[PDB]
C-alpha cells in the first residue's frame, strides 16, 4: 500500500503528457511532478511544483501565449499547484518560465511599447522612416508597503466630537474662582493600507532624431516635439526627460 | 532510533523465540508424525496414543538443548539491555 | 537589592515549587516511567512504589546530577552567600548548567515544534533556546526516550510469552494458563541476566551518553 | 495580580482544559505509567507557551451556564487523542488474529475468565507500533493539531455541529479494514497450511490435527511472522497518516460549516 | 458573572464604607482649621445609587500608555458620592464645623460597621470555599 | 508589548522590597541625626511599609495555596 | 505580473478605437491617427474612514445623561456642576480601493489635410475627441491634436 | 482500498469528457479535477480546480457565449468547484478564460447600451447615417461598505424623552438658592447598513455628431443636444458631460 | 520496507534521464538527489540538493541558457529543491554550477543593453560603424531594508487631535493663580515598510567615440552628447559620467 | 576559498577588455595594452542602522501626552511642572553588503606611436580610460597611460 | 485600586477557580469511570 500512490503519478503524468500532446506544437511532453510533503518540520508547507519537457512542432515556435496556456494546463490539473511554480523547456532547451532578471525583459517591454507609440504617431507627420526614437526608462523594483492613519483636528470645539464632558464653574464675590473641565473626544480617523505596486515607471527619458523631408521648420519641430510629449506620458512631477532633434540620415 | 532499527529489534526477538522454541516444537512435530505413520497399519487409535511420546519427547529435547537455549537467551537479554543507551540515537 | 525583606518569602515558594517542578524537570520522570513499565512487565508489581522503586530513582537521579548540583552550587551558592551575587544574578548563574543538560537531552524535533508554535522566529545555534521553549521539549523528549526505553524492555518478555505459550500449545495443554507458567520464567529472566544491575547502569549511562 | 489580573487568568483555564483532556485521553501522552503530575504539568506547561496569543474571554458562571463551553473543550479534545488510539486498535487486532490462526486461542474457543491471548502477540504488535508512532513526530504532530484547533475552532457559542460525530463513529471502521490488511498475507498462508494438513486427514483419519497441525501451525507462523514483520514499518505509515487526515479533515470540516 | 452578582452588595456597600472613612477622617484632621464646614454622606441612599447605578466615580484622567519610559502621571480623581454638609451645633467663630463629638462617635460607628462588613463577606466566602470542598 | 504576569510579580516584589527599604535607609537618616526629617514622617512611612509586606505575604499564601490546588486535579 | 501592460494595452486600445471611430465620419478614414497612453495604479489600496458628527452644537447635540446642579448664594458664591454623557452620529465606510484603475491619460492624435483645417472644425475636433478620451481635468488628463499633411 | 475514489474521479473525467464533446465544435475534450486534499497544518483549505483541453473543430472558432457555457457546465457538474478557477484553453493555446479584465468588457456593455439608446433616438430624426456617438464610461469598481448611526437631537426638552427625571430644588430667604437635576434619556435611533453595488456608472462622457441635411438649424441642434442629455441619463451630480456637433461627413 | 523508497530513487532518477536526452544536445544523462533532512535548530540550518552529469552533441557544448533550462528542469521536477543546488558537469570536467558570479553576467547584460541602446540611436546620425560605445556599470548587490515611522508635528492646538483633556483653572484675586492641563493626544502616523531592489544601478560611466565624415561641427557633437546623456538615462543624482569624443577608427 | 581569485581575474579581465574594445578604433587593433588591478572586498559586512528625528524644536515635535501645571502668587513665587510623553519619528535600515564587490582599481595603459600622439589626443585618450573603468575618485583608484614604440 | 477591593477580587478568582477545577474533576472521574467498564 505504497506503490498506488507512485502508480497514480506514472499514470497521470502520461496523462498530462497525452493532454499536451492533443495541442498541435507537441510531439512529446515527459513531465514532472513534486507534491513535496506535509512538513511536520518548519510551519510553511511549501508548495508543490511541476517540470515539462515538451517538443515542439519541427520549426515550429511558441509565441509566449502557448507558453501561459500550457502553464496553466499544468498548475490548473494538478490539485493545488500555483502556476508559478510550472516550469516548461523546449526540445532544444531555452527556458520558457523565467523564474531576478524578468525586471530587464519587463524593462524591455515597457521601453519597447513607448518606442512603438512614438514611432507609430510620428510617422504620419514625417514618413515611414524618417523618424526614431530609444526610451530608457527606471522602474521601481522595491517592494512598497504604507499604513496611514489620518486623524482629524479637534482643536476647534465649534467642530469637534464629545463622549462625555464634566465642567464645573465657580466664582466668589476680593473674588475667589475655579474652574473645572474634563472632556473625552472622539476622532474622525481615515486608515489607509496602502500597498504600492511593484515594476512601476519612475523616469522616462526619451531621445528622437528624425530625417529631413532639408530640415524641418520651427513649429514643425515643435509639434512633432508637443506630440512626442503626449505618447511618451510625460509626467514632469517624474522627472521625465526628452530632447528631439533633427538632421540627415545616411 | 529510526524504523529500521525498530524493525530490526522486532525481528530480531522473532527469530531468537524461534530459535528458543524450535526444538521443542520440532520433536513434537517429529514424535506425533511418527506415532501417525505408524498409527495405521493396524490402525487402531483411540484418541491420541500420541500425547505420553510428545511428552517424554519434549523432556528429552529440554534436557539436551537445556543450556544451550538458556544461554541464546541469557545473551539476546543482556546484549539488549547493555546496548539500551545506545540504541536511543 | 532585597533585604529580608521579600527574600525569605520568595526561598520558601522556592522551597514549595521544590518537589513537583524541580524534580520534574530534570529527572526522575524517565527512570520512574521506566520502572513503572519493568513493573507492567514481570507480571504483578511486587516492589513498593511509594518506597523502593522511588528510593531507588531519587537516588540514581542525585547520583546522575552530582555533576549539574555541583556546577550550580559552585557557581551560584558560594557566590550568592553574602557576597557579589544575590538573588539576580543567581537565577541566570544558576540556571545555565541546568539548561546545558536539558539541552544535551533533548530530542531536535521537539524544539522545533515548540519554536514553530510559540511563533518565536529562526534560532541560530543551540543557546538561542529559551526556557518558555526549552522546559516543554525537554519534558516532550523525556517522555520519548522513557517509553523507547521501556518497550525495548517489554520485548524480551512478551518473547518469553511467546515461547512458553506456543509450547504448552504443542504438547496440546489445552487451556493451561500460560502466565502463571510465564512468571517464574520472567523473574529467572531477570535476575539471570543481571537484571537491576544492568538497567540502572544502563539508564545511568544513556542519561548523559 | 489583583483580578486585573486574576480574571486575565480566565485566559489560562480553557485551553489548559482542552490541552488536558488530549493528554488524558491520547494514545502516547495517557500511559498509565506516567506519574499523573507530569501529565497535569505537560497540560499546564503546554498552554502557558500557547495561552498568550490566544484571544479568549469568557466566564466561569456560578452555576455555569457556560459549562457547555467546558464540555466543548473536552469534546474537542477528545476527538483528538482518542481518535488517534484507532491506529493502535488496528495493529492489536490483527495480530491478535493472527494468534487465533495458529494455536493460541483455543482457550477463547469453546468456553472463560481468562484470555491469555492479549499478553502473546497482540502486545508484540501494539507496542512495536508505538514506536513507530513515536519514532517521527509521533508525540508532537497531536499537539499541533491540538494548536491547529485553538485556531480553527478557538472558543465560541456554536461548538459543534451534529453530521460530524458519525465522521468518528463510522471512522473505524478502519480498524476492521486496516487490521485485516495488515494480517492478510499471514492469515492467507496458514489458511493454506490449515487446508493442506487437512487434505492429509483423507489418505489417513487418524492423523489428528491436535497431535500433527498444531505444532506444525505454530512453527509456521512464528517463522513467517518474522518474516513478515518489517512489513509493518509502512504499513503504520498509512495506519497514521489517514487517521490525521481524517481528524485534520473534521478539524477543517468544522469551521466552514459552522 | 454570578459569583459577583451575589457578592456585590457587601463589596459595594463595604467600599462605600471605606469611602465614607476617609470622609470622617478628614472631618477629624480638619479639626481646628478655620472655616472648614465639615462634609459627610448619606450611606442608605448612597448605597442605593451604588447598587442601582454603579460606580461612575467622577473626575479622574491618567496619562496615555505608549512605551515604556513615558513618566506616567494622574490627576485628582474622586468618587461620585455627594459630600453633603453636617448641620452644626455651637457656632465657633471660625466656621470650622467639626464637632469633636459627633465626628468622633460617627468615626467609631463606621468602623465598627465596616468591620461588620468584613465580617459578611468572611462568611459567605467561606461558606463558597466550603461547599467547593 | 506583553505582561508577563511573573514580570508582574516581580514588580510587585520589587515595589515591596522598595518601600522596605526607603522606610529602613530614612530610620537610619533620623537615628543618625540628620536634620530634617521628621519622627511622625519615619513612624508614618515604617507603617505603610509594614502593611504593604503583610499584603506580600497574604498574596503568597493563596498564590501557593493556589498553585497546591491546581497540582491535584486528575489527568 | 506582465499581465498588467497587457491590461493597459487593452484600456489604451479601446480609447483608441473610441477616438478613431469618432472622428472618422468628421474627416475621412484615414484621415485621423491617434495614439494614447495610459496611467494605471496597479496598488492595493483599501481604506477606514470614520467619520463622526460633531455635537459641539449643543442644539444638536444628543444627551443620554446629564447631571447638571446650580447653586448660588446671595458677596455672591455661585456655583454650576454640569457633567454631561453624549451619543454622537456616527458613519463608519470601508473603501476597497480598486486595483487596475486610470489616473492620468495622454492622448496625441493628429489629422491630415483636406489645405489645413479652418480653426472651428479643429477646435471641434479637439472638444469632441476631449469629450470620448473621458476627460478628467482633476486627473492631469493631457490632449494634444495637431494638424499636418500625412506622408 | 485507495483506487476506488481515484476510479470515480477519473471516470467523471470520462463523463464530463463525452458531455462537453457532444457540442457542435468539440471533436475532444480531455478534462482533470484538482481536489486538492483535506490537508493536516492549517484552516486555509486551498480551492479545488479543473482543467480542460478541448479540440475545435477545424474552421470552427470560439464566442465568449460558448466558452461561459461550457465554463459553467464544467463547475456546475462539479460538486464543489467555483467557476472561476476553472481553465479553459482550445487546441492551440489561447486560455479562453480569464484565469481583473471582465471590467473592461463589463463598460463595454454598458457603453454599447447607451449608444445604442442614442442612436436609436436619433434615427427617426436625421437618417439610419447621419448621426453617430461613442461614449466612454467611468465605472465604480472600489468594494463599499457604510454603516450609519444617525441620532436624533434630544437638546429640546419639549421633543426629547425621558426615562427618569430626579429634580431637587432648594431654596432660603440672603437669598441662597439651589437647583439640581439629573436626567436619563431615551434616544432615537437609525442605523443604515450599505454595502453599495460594485459595478456603477460615475461618470458619462458622451460625444455626438449628426450630419448635414447643409447646415442644421438652432432649434434643430438644441433638441438634438436635449435628447441626448435626456438620454445619456445626464446628471450633472455626477460631473456627466456632453458634446453634439454638426458638420459634412464624408 | 526499506527497498520501495529507493526502488522509487532509483526508478525517479533514471526517469529524469530519460527526459533529458530528450533534450536536444543530450546523450546521457545521469542524476543523483541528495535529501539529508529538514532539522537543524539553532540560527543556522542545512538544505538539500542534486546532482548531474551530462554527454553532449558530438563537438557541441551547452550555453548558460541550456543550462538554465536543465537546472530549472530538474529543481522543478523534484520537490524540495531550490535551483542552486543542482551540479552539472560536461561528459568532461567543466562545472556548470558555481556552488556568486552571477551578477558579473548581469551587470555585462545592463552594460550591452544601454550600449546597444546608445549605438542604435546614433547609427541614423553617423552611420553603422563611424561610433562606438562601452559602459561600465556600478550595481547594487546587497540586500536593503528599511521600516520608516515617520509621525507629524502636533505641536500646534489648531492641528493637534485631542482625545482627552482634563483642565482645571483657579485663581483668587495677592492674586494666587493656579493652572493645570492634562492633555493625551492622537497622532497622525505613516508606516513605510520597504525592501529596495537588488541589482540596481547607482552609477554610469558612458564612453562613445565616434569617427570623422574630417572633423564634426561643434553643433553636430554637442547634440550627439545630449542624445548620448538622454538615451543613458543619466540622472545626475547617480554620479553618472559621460565622455564623447571624434576621431577617425582605423 | 580560491575562488575570489577567479572571481577578480574574470573582473580585471571585463574591465581591460572594455577598456581595449574602446581603444582599439581609436589607435589601432594592437597598438593598445592595458592591465587592470582590483582589490575587492570578500569581507562579509552585516549593518542595523536605526536614525531617529531630533525633536527639540517643539514646533516639530509630536506629543503622545503632556501634563502641564502653572502656578504663581503675587513675594513673587511661582512653579511649574510639565511631564512630557514624546513620540519620535524613527528610520531603521538594515544593510547586507554584497561580498566581491570592487573597491579599487590600478590601471595602467600602453599605446604604440602612430611619433609620439599629441597632447590633446593624449589626452582623450585617458580620459577615455577614466570613463570606461568607470573611475570613482572616492574609491582611491588609479590611472596611468603611457605612450612609446612598441616591439 | 481600593485594597478592600484586591481582596475580594483575591477571593472571588480563588473561589472561581476552585469551582472550576472541582467541576473538572468530576467530569475527569466520570470519564475514567466509563471508560474502565467491561464490554
Amino acid at each position: 500500500q505504497f506503490s498506488e500512490q507512485v502508480n497514480y503519478q506514472r499514470a497521470l503524468e502520461g496523462e498530462l503528457a497525452r493532454t499536451i500532446e492533443t495541442l498541435g506544437p507537441v510531439k512529446s511532453a515527459r513531465v514532472h511532478l513534486a507534491m513535496p510533503k506535509p512538513s511536520l518540520f518548519v510551519r510553511e508547507q511549501k508548495s508543490p511544483s511541476a517540470s515539462v519537457t515538451v517538443t515542439l512542432e519541427p520549426g515550429r515556435a511558441l509565441d509566449e501565449g502557448q507558453i501561459s496556456a500550457v502553464v496553466h494546463l499544468v498548475s490548473s490539473a494538478v490539485a493545488g499547484l500555483p502556476p508559478g511554480n510550472v516550469t516548461l523547456v523546449d526540445q532544444s532547451g531555452h527556458l520558457l518560465t523565467q523564474s531576478n532578471d524578468a525586471q530587464l525583459k519587463f524593462a524591455n517591454d515597457v521601453e519597447s511599447r513607448i518606442q512603438r507609440r512614438i514611432e507609430a504617431i510620428l510617422s504620419p507627420i514625417v514618413g515611414n522612416g524618417n523618424v526614431h526614437a530609444q526610451v530608457t526608462a527606471q522602474l521601481d523594483f522595491a517592494n512598497k508597503e504604507q499604513t496611514e492613519e489620518h486623524y482629524s483636528p479637534n482643536g476647534d470645539a465649534s467642530k469637534a466630537t464629545l463622549r462625555s464632558r464634566q465642567l464645573n464653574i465657580s466664582e466668589q464675590v476680593p473674588r475667589s474662582t475655579q474652574r473645572n473641565e474634563t472632556s473625552n473626544y472622539e476622532v474622525d480617523r481615515t486608515i489607509r493600507h496602502t500597498k504600492m505596486n511593484v515594476g512601476d515607471i519612475e523616469r522616462l527619458s526619451v531621445a528622437v532624431v528624425v530625417n529631413y523631408k532639408l530640415p524641418l521648420t520651427a513649429d514643425q519641430m515643435k509639434q512633432i516635439e508637443d506630440l512626442t510629449r503626449e505618447a511618451m506620458g510625460f509626467s514632469d512631477k517624474r522627472g521625465d526627460t526628452l530632447n528631439v532633434v533633427n538632421s540627415p540620415f545616411s | 532510533m529510526t524504523p529500521e532499527s525498530v524493525m530490526m529489534m522486532g525481528t530480531e526477538a522473532m527469530k531468537v523465540a524461534l530459535a528458543l522454541a524450535a526444538p521443542l516444537l520440532l520433536v513434537a512435530l517429529i514424535t506425533g508424525l511418527i506415532i501417525s505413520i505408524l498409527q495405521a497399519a493396524t490402525q487402531i487409535n483411540e484418541m491420541t496414543l500420541s500425547f505420553i511420546p510428545k511428552i517424554v519427547a519434549v523432556f528429552i529435547a529440554i534436557i539436551v538443548a537445556g543450556p544451550w537455549m538458556l544461554n541464546l537467551l541469557l545473551d539476546y537479554v543482556r546484549t539488549l539491555f547493555s546496548n539500551l543507551p545506545y540504541i536511543i540515537g | 537589592s532585597w533585604s529580608l525583606s521579600v527574600q525569605t518569602l520568595v526561598f520558601i515558594t522556592s522551597l514549595t515549587f521544590l518537589p513537583a517542578i524541580l524534580l520534574m524537570m530534570t529527572s526522575f520522570t524517565r527512570i520512574i516511567i521506566v520502572f513503572g513499565l519493568l513493573r507492567n512487565a514481570l507480571g504483578t508489581p511486587s516492589a513498593p512504589p511509594n518506597q523502593v522503586l522511588l528510593g531507588l530513582a531519587l537516588f540514581l537521579t542525585f547520583f546522575i546530577m552530582s555533576p549539574v548540583i555541583d556546577k550550580i552550587y559552585v557557581d551560584a551558592y558560594q557566590p550568592f552567600s553574602e557576597q557579589k551575587i544575590s538573588m539576580q544574578e543567581a537565577l541566570d548563574k544558576g540556571a545555565q548548567p541546568l539548561r546545558a543538560f536539558m539541552l544535551r537531552q533533548t530530542r531536535e524535533a521537539d524544539l522545533a515544534l515548540f519554536a514553530r508554535l510559540a511563533n518565536s522566529g529562526p534560532l541560530q545555534g543551540p543557546e538561542a533556546v529559551p526556557m518558555r521553549i526549552l522546559l516543554p521539549a525537554y519534558v516532550t523528549s523525556e517522555l520519548k526516550t522513557a517509553f523507547q526505553i521501556g518497550f525495548t524492555i517489554f520485548i524480551p518478555f512478551l518473547i518469553i510469552d511467546l515461547v512458553i505459550a506456543s509450547v504448552l500449545m504443542a504438547l496440546g495443554m489445552m487451556m493451561v494458563p500460560p502466565a502463571t507458567i510465564a512468571l517464574p520464567f520472567k523473574l529467572m529472566l531477570f535476575v539471570l541476566v543481571d537484571g537491576w544491575q544492568l538497567l540502572m547502569g544502563s539508564l545511568a549511562q544513556s542519561f548523559y551518553s | 495580580t489583583s483580578e486585573q489580573w486574576l480574571y486575565w487568568l480566565h485566559l489560562y483555564f480553557w485551553p489548559l482544559l482542552r490541552v488536558l483532556a488530549l493528554i488524558s485521553t491520547a494514545p502516547i501522552l495517557s500511559e498509565r505509567a506516567i506519574p499523573k503530575r507530569v501529565k497535569l504539568g505537560l497540560g499546564i506547561m503546554i498552554t502557558l507557551v500557547i495561552a498568550p496569543s490566544l484571544p479568549a474571554n469568557d466566564t466561569p458562571l456560578f452555576s455555569i451556564a457556560a459549562l457547555w463551553l467546558a464540555m466543548q473543550q473536552i469534546l474537542i479534545g477528545i476527538a483528538l487523542g482518542f481518535t488517534m488510539q484507532f491506529a493502535f486498535a488496528a495493529v492489536r487486532t490483527a495480530g491478535e488474529f493472527i494468534g487465533l490462526q495458529m494455536g493460541l486461542s483455543f482457550a477463547t474457543f469453546v468456553d472463560p475468565g481468562s484470555h491469555l491471548n492479549m499478553p502473546v502477540l497482540a502486545r508484540i504488535m501494539d507496542m512495536l507500533a508505538m514506536l513507530l508512532f513515536l519514532t517521527f513526530n509521533g508525540h508532537l504532530w497531536l499537539i499541533s493539531l491540538l494548536v491547529d484547533t485553538f485556531h480553527t475552532l478557538p472558543i465560541g457559542s456554536n461548538p459543534v455541529n451534529s453530521n460530524a460525530f458519525m465522521a468518528l463513529a463510522r471512522a473505524g471502521g478502519l480498524i476492521f479494514l486496516n487490521g485485516l490488511m495488515l494480517a492478510l498475507p499471514v492469515i492467507t498462508l496458514l489458511l493454506t497450511l490449515n487446508l493442506a494438513l487437512g487434505l492429509l486427514n483423507r489418505m489417513a483419519p487418524q492423523l489428528s490435527i491436535f497431535v500433527i497441525g498444531f505444532p506444525l501451525t505454530l512453527t509456521v507462523g512464528i517463522m513467517l511472522m518474522a518474516a513478515l514483520m518489517p512489513l509493518i514499518a509502512p504499513f503504520c505509515e498509512h495506519l497514521f497518516s489517514e487517521i490525521f487526515n481524517l481528524l485534520a479533515d473534521i478539524v477543517s470540516e468544522m469551521p466552514i460549516n459552522n | 458573572d454570578r459569583l459577583d452578582a451575589a457578592l456585590r452588595f457587601q463589596q459595594e456597600a463595604l467600599n462605600l464604607r471605606a469611602q465614607r472613612q476617609e470622609i470622617l477622617a478628614a472631618n477629624i484632621a480638619n479639626a481646628d482649621t478655620p472655616g472648614y464646614q465639615a462634609r459627610d454622606i448619606d450611606f442608605a441612599s448612597e448605597l442605593k445609587k451604588v447598587m442601582v447605578r454603579g460606580r461612575e466615580e467622577t473626575g479622574g484622567v491618567a496619562l496615555t500608555l505608549t512605551s515604556s519610559h513615558h513618566i506616567p502621571a494622574q490627576a485628582v480623581s474622586s468618587p461620585a458620592v455627594d459630600l453633603l454638609y453636617r448641620v452644626p451645633d455651637q457656632p465657633s467663630l471660625d466656621g470650622n464645623t467639626v464637632d469633636m463629638d459627633r465626628e468622633r462617635t460617627q468615626f467609631a460607628d463606621n468602623s465598627l460597621k465596616y468591620q461588620m462588613g468584613l465580617t459578611v463577606l468572611g462568611s459567605q466566602l467561606k461558606g463558597m470555599m466550603n461547599v467547593l470542598q | 508589548s506583553t505582561v508577563s504576569f511573573a514580570g508582574q510579580l516581580h514588580a510587585a516584589l520589587d515595589r515591596i522590597s522598595d518601600r522596605q527599604a526607603a522606610a529602613r535607609v530614612q530610620a537610619e537618616k533620623f537615628t543618625l541625626g540628620e536634620p530634617g526629617i521628621a519622627l511622625n514622617d519615619v513612624m508614618a512611612d515604617m507603617q505603610k511599609a509594614s502593611v504593604s509586606m503583610q499584603m506580600g505575604i497574604q498574596v503568597r499564601n493563596k498564590l501557593v495555596a493556589a498553585y497546591q490546588e491546581v497540582m491535584s486535579m486528575q489527568v
